[PDB]
């Protein structure tokens, strides 16, 4: 149980091939979408 | 090539594919690929930090847009525009995924 001061998000995407359960929740979940700085 | 010089669109990736070519954390390496969950559009893979975010690209009215602000008429073109400024990209493009 570390502090936790560290940044980083990985990201497991996944295809309606895999999962085929998976919505516009879960699949935009695994999106980062235009984040313009700042 | 295909249809030009547009090796960076594989057009046919999954998501194991995706993650393998994406291995090597290297700020500037994107890929497209056909949106598996959704037919009709594209994604874009990039490695940031080692970190894979996936750009959803909206492919409307024969024009491409992720931002649904600034819409292009083809994917080269929008390309250049995230390869020239992030635009909202965690890091601006730099490397193509050449397959």
């Amino acid at each position: 149980g570390p502090l936790g001061s560290k940044r980083f998000s990985s990201l497991s995407y996944k295809s309606r091939e895999e999962d085929p359960t998976l919505t516009e929740e879960e699949i935009s979940a695994m999106y980062s979408s235009v984040n313009k700085p700042g | 090539g295909p249809l030009g010089s547009m090796p960076w669109f594989h057009g046919k990736i999954t998501r194991e594919q995706a993650e393998r070519l994406l291995y090597p954390p290297e700020t500037g390496l994107f890929l497209v690929r056909e949106s598996t969950n959704y037919p009709g559009d594209y994604t874009l893979c990039v490695s940031c930090e080692g970190k894979v975010e996936h750009y959803r690209i909206m492919y409307h009215a024969s024009k491409l847009s992720i931002d649904e602000e600034v819409y292009f008429e083809n994917l080269m073109q929008l390309v250049e525009h995230y390869t020239t400024d992030a635009d909202g990209l965690c890091t601006r493009l730099i490397k193509p995924k050449v397959m």
